[PDB]
């Protein structure tokens, strides 16, 4: 398989990174337009709107991708985020870490719900397969994850059951 | 026109022939950072304004490829070719001789 | 090149191994909107070709 | 904020020329037009008039204007109208980044 | 804990973007070669292969990165990319748009499964523990979702259970 | 629900790339400082550590981001990397190459889980939903996977029960 | 057809100089903006620009 070798840490995450605004009235590197056409004017034009390529924005841009990638690598589910625009759609899952510190995966049972997953009945906790296999009280083949052993192979004592 | 090194003349000719100038590469070079010690570097907040002018006096994305030519000699060739196209009657010996020229 | 470029009312250019013309140049000359290429109406001519 | 849907003509133009024309008109640097003085209503028709003022030949398809509070998120699409009327104690500022040019 | 700040909109969302060519004969920012060595010569030397970094290429790269990261951050999982090269290998639980409107997770069971999740038997759901446990007549803890509560040392009321 | 674009190959997949270190010596790229500010300095001005933007480093950064996004699109789970520094908190979910290359979901039960999920008893392997429907000794509604049909409106005839 | 709504600003009275401007621009008299041609597209913003 394609193996995205784990990056030890995000990019430039101890240095400098100016935050990316949503829109820039001064024609700077925003999110709605990315790198504006003002980043295409020749700087030798003596046009004031000719914006040279800054790296604080570059470092923040690379840091966003690297940190998202390593979070994907090291914690599986996306962390739940305060007030996601539009709440969260149905069946969408996140992980809201509790006061315990363990990751608590939560599924959205309510469409467009913005309730706090740590204290939400809507954000249902996704238990482990051990929890499911124990929630079945009559498991075939004892506690095994596999359902095998339905029919006993030979003459064996019922003491094992 | 053969010696329109002056980009201003190339542009005057873009107006005269009617060429769309969006795809040309006029203005002085040495404004793209890209990669390599021969090109520009990024810029920061040198609040003290040191003499080296931080990493560079600039560095931009000017020179977007896949449509835009940067060398002015080829701009001169293109403008001559457009004049040939304007006055062309479709003859092939004529067009070949002007491509030669 | 065999040369004929079989067809009617339409042909093409061929250039590039000689003059080291830029790929940006060739792409620009390949744009019909700019209209720098000598053309006859009712002939499709693509420059491309190295 | 101004949204324009210009269509490129024969001669080449850059969106930054349109932005600078709009900003110059808004500041009032053009002759005759007062600009966006205190209590000056923001009309997309006047903005299109300024774009035709400075850039002949470009075919303007759709021009829309919107007005928001200072230091506030940009308005969502649909909030833009054909003309915005303003009170007698307000002033609209149009920067280069609030002019969004679309080459249709 | 790694929680990369919320991505409200990807870089160059509605700005100009150049779709990166897959492979380019003349080295032009292709995926196969990346930024090819001709992106390093001085532009003043007037050599033919003196390319420059395209604003729309950079915008598209950062857009791809931020779009994928934001999709992961919000919907927990990549969508089902139709026309997937090589189908979907075993154990592939793509989130699928519902015909009704609910996002539904279908897992390809067979290696290189290539049929649409909605119209294929190979894709199987991975629902929540609620509808999951609804298949158990006799759930542990009775009404309780957890395994606990099944066993009560005290003489609990026989009527209420 | 935002659908990214199918990533067929990461950027600079078959291009020259250089490993980004964590510690710095000169005006060289890092992972905590990233692009250095102090030796950022004028490269064409005969200055000691005067640095230029590195094609290899930036190409590999784009390669890493695109690789992470591509693997996210395909496998939905980071491959567990051999002896990754920092360990794993419990309940983390990963998938990685199994004994046969057949892979299933693994969830860790211990914090700082430095053991490989294929060799870890702490990592518990999580198969699909048909395994639940098998683990129940009798599937609700007969062979029917959905719970619907477990209760039957018309008395289910015993000629086929 | 064209209907315009103006305000007679700057206290400069000019009642019926607007349709003259519109037809003058349509005929192609103005500089740089060719008027209504065989391939044109009658646009409210263009005619407002001509009036301006």
């Amino acid at each position: 398989m394609i193996t995205p070798e784990l990056i030890p840490s995000p990019f430039a995450a101890q240095g400098d990174k100016d935050p990316i605004p949503q829109t820039s009235s001064t024609g700077f590197a925003n999110l709605r337009d990315g790198y504006t056409p003002d980043y295409e004017i020749s700087l030798a034009s003596n046009n004031p709107q000719a914006k040279a390529v800054e790296r604080k924005i570059q470092n923040q841009l690379f840091f966003i991708a690297t940190q998202n990638a390593q979070a994907w690598q090291r914690q599986m589910a996306p962390p739940w985020f305060q007030g996601m625009p539009g709440g969260y759609e149905q069946n969408a899952e996140v992980v809201r870490v509790g006061n315990d510190g363990i990751m608590r995966r939560y599924r959205s049972m309510v469409n467009a719900n913005a309730s706090d997953p740590l204290s939400s009945t809507t954000w249902e906790e996704q238990p482990a397969w051990s929890a499911m296999r124990s929630n079945i009280p009559m498991p075939a083949g004892g506690p095994g994850l596999s359902s095998g052993g339905e029919v006993i192979t030979t003459g064996r004592n019922f003491n094992d059951l | 026109h053969l010696k329109t090194a002056n980009p201003f003349g190339l542009m005057v000719w873009c107006i005269i022939l009617g060429t769309p100038s969006k795809g040309f590469g006029l203005y002085p070079k040495n404004s793209s950072w890209a990669f390599g010690r021969l090109r520009q570097n990024f810029i920061y907040s040198g609040t003290q304004v040191p003499p080296p002018a931080d990493a560079s006096p600039g560095g931009n994305f000017y020179g977007g490829g896949n449509a835009e030519i940067l060398n002015l000699d080829e701009i001169r060739k293109v403008l001559q070719l457009r004049y040939v196209a304007l006055i062309s009657n479709g003859s092939i010996a004529y067009i070949n001789r002007m491509l030669r020229y | 090149i065999g040369l004929p470029t079989s067809g009617a009312f339409k042909l093409e250019y061929r250039v590039g191994p000689a003059l080291n013309l830029s790929p940006q140049l060739i792409n620009l000359m390949n744009d019909r909107a700019v209209g720098i290429m000598p053309t006859c109406a009712g002939c499709d001519v693509k420059v491309i070709q190295e | 904020y101004v949204n324009v849907t210009v269509q490129q003509g024969s001669s080449s133009v850059a969106p930054e020329a349109i932005q600078n024309a709009v900003v110059n008109y808004a500041q009032g640097k053009v002759e005759g037009e007062e600009g966006l003085v205190v209590g000056a209503s923001l009309s997309a028709f006047e903005v299109a008039g300024a774009i035709a003022r400075e850039i002949p030949g470009i075919y303007i398809k759709l021009c829309q204007v919107a007005c928001v509070a200072a230091g506030s998120p940009a308005p969502a699409p649909g909030d833009f109208t054909s003309e915005y009327v303003m009170s007698a104690f307000g002033q609209a500022t149009i920067s280069v980044g609030n002019v969004r040019v679309t080459f249709v």
